[PDB]
């Protein structure tokens, strides 16, 4: 799957 | 995996091909998101050399979710003990977060190996730590 990465502020 | 067979032949020059190949597959076999990437650059007074590396998005569990953090690291033969080269691969739509575990160019900071080196921690254990740390502390959060 894609990367994108976890969210934050 | 079908490339696994070709992977072993892709090296045929590591200090411990067997121990190296097994470690590699084990990492991807456990994560299922990572994949061994091939690479080669000049070093010996200017002479390309076969050097494999790890690639793929690692599952990062949040307070109640799990994203796919992009990373890539060079897998050395076996010196001094484990691959020190470690950096994150942020996408054009991604956003790197500065911190004790990250400078700004995606390169991983901290001694890591120079600190532990029990060894105790192996190829799989290495990424495990990054996964644990990156599991709570967002190293590179992308835009929604």
């Amino acid at each position: 799957p894609e990367p994108t990465a976890p969210p934050e502020e | 995996a079908v490339s696994e067979s070709q992977l072993k032949k892709m090296v045929s020059k590591y200090k411990y091909r067997d121990l190296t190949v097994r470690e590699t597959v084990n990492v991807i076999t456990l994560y299922k998101d990572l994949k061994p990437v091939l690479d080669s650059y000049v070093f010996n007074d200017g002479s390309s050399r076969e050097l494999m590396n790890l690639t793929g998005t690692i599952p990062v569990p949040y307070r109640g979710n799990t994203y796919n953090i992009p990373i890539c690291l060079w897998l050395l033969d076996t010196y001094p003990y484990n691959p020190p080269i470690c950096f994150v691969k942020p996408t054009s739509s991604m956003t790197i977060k500065t911190g004790k575990h990250v400078d700004a160019n995606g390169k991983i900071y901290l001694p890591y190996l120079h600190e532990w080196k029990h060894p105790q921690s192996d190829l799989l254990g290495l990424i495990q730590v990054m996964i644990v740390v990156f599991g709570d502390e967002p190293p590179v959060f992308s835009r929604p």
